[PDB]
């Protein structure tokens, strides 16, 4: 039990150390009780996005060109690269972190029941004469 | 003998989830390693060899699909989930043509490295799509952490 | 230095069998590890890192084929062959059309984990179809056991 | 803790070259391991676990392509570059037909073994075509050496 | 030690009776029953039970017997199918050949396809009779 | 600092040991100063191609039949296997060590500007109406 915002010194249960702010990393723990923590700024191409006592900054991610991604924000010292998709595309998340940019459906011979969203394709419905098969309107006849 | 150690394996009985087990032949959980909420928890600061294998399988390729496998660290020193080891597989480049045979495919992935970890750090080994995991036989899906 | 250790590699000169060798540069068999009947034999109770790699290759896909790679334990405590590590590969989903180019394919598989083993336990590293193994170059096919 | 250790990762910022880094979270270069001219240099005679992973990626298959991954030893005792560990991958058997979708593919490769190395020996981890490497996320490309 | 017994790990003097299949070594004899989803199929002195195998739906397999404490899951194929062993342990269920334009010389078996011969004009390719 | 051709004995900084000649490997270091190094001949299916103090010979490589390669020289004790291609083929190096044998282009609808070489395809130019893609002359 150290207070909020502080951590127990790895080599001494007696000492509580103040955490580093996002944008920085732990260069060195407090040398002793009451002493300052030595936090230094993340070098280019790395970052930390939360308060921490981590010995090095995290490597920035890179937009996936193979997924059709585009960069919204480059890596800063306290924020990872942010990636997304273009006009009239949505993100399909294959996993927590991996996503692929696809084109929004136009719901031809149908109607846009729910518009394309950031992370979700257009939901189509069909009207009389057609029916829906894999989000496209096919002729009943 | 004294070194913290884990070599855990997948529950064959639960489908559509990757649940790790230790109480089986040729599996290990000893000397301080803990398995809590499906995560391996390090008992002591030190260097650990961390590794995992998964085998994915499917019956033909009705759809394009991406499979991921990731070993993550949730560190006391940095309270976010962070990739230690990661990979991706793309088993189904072209869809199986309508009417053609749905031939089985298999995709193993191995991940492994040495990491400085801290007492209390949580390691998890995960896939995006457990429905595709192959639990037919032993030794196909596992997750290990050993203190060097 | 004192720890039992093996890192053995495939005989390039025998085709259609996977025979392990130790007497080559960057191979190891020392400090009690024994190589008998193509199996690695553990000299002492303890934790061992156990691993193997194989590289399979082929010239186009005249036929569907499944390739397996398995590291097995034949334990003194349990006299049946048991998978420690295992995987499967499916290189040829569709057959190469008649007349089209037979383009080479390659499939590596890595297996690796830490296991508690006992003096006299026999470990084997095997594939189902050695005809497909790639012996062209060093470092493509190997089998290792090291006492931690 | 006292054992020479390296777990280095790819520079995301240089494209079309595989340049290794140590000063990042969950990366290591300690206890005598040196990183010089993109090669890991062993500080002392001994057994080391040596390993590397690469993830290759592409956008469809406009062309046939072979991808290689090799860990090499340049030994004081033998002044030539020699394969310790090696593998090959063939992601694009058939070309994507003109007009069809260029679907992303991914190919991981893992290499790993134990080797007796000597003080001053240089280890390198390389691919033939760095343009295809996947630097999107952490844990996908790495190179490690640890003294056992 | 005699048949059915083993040398105590921490004392060369003592011989210990092995655990019966269906059980495992809880302690050097203290044998306990295998928990659900595991088994032992031979006498042993093993610290935990083995994980049961599972039928391969992707190979078209079907379960003949579920895992019991002393017997692993047993899997096979359906009517008019045979097992093709890709390896010691992996097998795939295929449909028996009908020997069209030919003749069933030997009927399909558990681990072996129908043996066909072919009528005049045809020969065997992929065990089907072609022109 | 040992002279050229010699190496520091692993377990004694005082002693310099003569290196093994190519074709041989180190069975054992000098037992002491001024003593011979115990170098033995490489067994069949292995080699060493430079002077060394290596504890075993390297494994010979094998020609890649899947790449269409053919053997020019078998492995000897001091030279690794040497592989190449057939008539009217060139080597395409996918890497430092991996190469694939391809057929030389004929520059149809065009002209052989530079003939096929060992490691390089024919260089074509194309007749009016065509241009180069995949080193074949295709319609424009
Ligand atoms: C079938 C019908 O009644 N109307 C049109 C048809 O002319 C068009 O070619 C096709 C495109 O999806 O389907 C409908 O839009
Ligand atoms: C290769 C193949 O198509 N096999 C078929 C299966 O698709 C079908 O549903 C059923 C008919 O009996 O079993 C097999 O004959
Ligand atoms: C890719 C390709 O067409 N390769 C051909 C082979 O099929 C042919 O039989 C022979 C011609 O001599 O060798 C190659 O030129
Ligand atoms: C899968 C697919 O065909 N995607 C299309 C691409 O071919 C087209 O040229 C362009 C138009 O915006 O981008 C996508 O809509
Ligand atoms: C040629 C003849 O006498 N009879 C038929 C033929 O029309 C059919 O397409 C062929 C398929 O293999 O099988 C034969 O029995």
């Amino acid at each position: 039990v150290c207070p909020q915002g502080k951590y127990i010194h790895p080599q001494d249960n007696s000492i509580c150390c103040t955490k580093c702010h996002k944008g920085t990393y732990l260069y060195n723990d407090c040398p002793g009780p009451g002493q300052d923590t030595d936090c230094r700024e993340c070098e280019s191409g790395s970052f930390t996005a939360s308060e921490n006592h981590l010995r090095h900054c995290l490597s920035c991610s890179k937009c996936r060109k193979e997924m059709g991604q585009v960069e919204i924000s480059s890596c800063t010292v306290d924020r990872d690269t942010v990636c997304g998709c273009r006009k009239n595309q949505y993100r399909h998340y294959w996993s927590e972190n991996l996503f692929q940019c696809f084109n929004c459906s136009l719901c031809l011979n149908g109607t846009v029941h729910l518009s394309c969203q950031e992370k979700q394709n257009t939901v189509c419905t069909c009207h009389a004469g057609f029916f829906l098969r894999e989000n496209e309107c096919v002729s009943s006849s | 003998s004294d070194k913290p150690v884990a070599h855990v394996v997948a529950n064959h009985q639960v489908e559509e989830q990757l649940e790790w087990l230790s109480q089986r032949a040729n599996a290990l959980l000893a000397n301080g390693m803990d398995l809590k909420d499906n995560q391996l928890v390090v008992p002591a600061d030190g260097l650990y060899l961390v590794y995992s294998q998964v085998l994915f399988k499917g019956q033909g390729c009705p759809d394009y699909v991406l499979l991921t496998h990731t070993v993550s660290r949730f560190a006391i020193s940095y309270q976010e989930k962070v990739n230690l080891l990661s990979a991706v597989k793309s088993p189904c480049p072209k869809d199986t043509p309508e009417g053609a045979e749905l031939k089985p495919w298999y995709e193993p992935i191995y991940l492994g490295g040495v990491f400085q970890l801290e007492k209390g750090d949580q390691l998890s080994a995960e896939v995006n799509l457990p429905k595709y995991l192959d639990f037919a036989e032993s030794g196909q899906v596992y997750f290990g952490v050993i203190a060097l």
